[PDB]
């Protein structure tokens, strides 16, 4: 699974890439 | 004596498993167990 200025934001998700993994 | 305080979610209680190939476990009693679910 491959993959700034304007007010522009990536928030982050509430549940990690690794709590995923946790459930 | 009160605060707001910050830390990382509990996913649940760590929960152990009695594992056996000679172990089981099987139910006596039960709950007839009433839950609401609700949608538009
Ligand atoms: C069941 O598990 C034990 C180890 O916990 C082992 O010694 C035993 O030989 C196993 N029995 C069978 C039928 O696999």
């Amino acid at each position: 699974v491959t993959l700034k200025f304007n007010g522009l934001t990536v928030l982050p998700p509430l549940l990690t890439d690794e709590m995923i993994a946790q459930y | 004596s009160q605060s707001i305080i910050a830390y990382t979610m509990s996913l649940g209680a760590e929960n152990s498993v009695a594992y056996s190939n000679n172990s089981i476990a099987i139910p006596i009693n039960f709950t007839i167990s009433v839950t609401t679910e609700i949608l538009p």
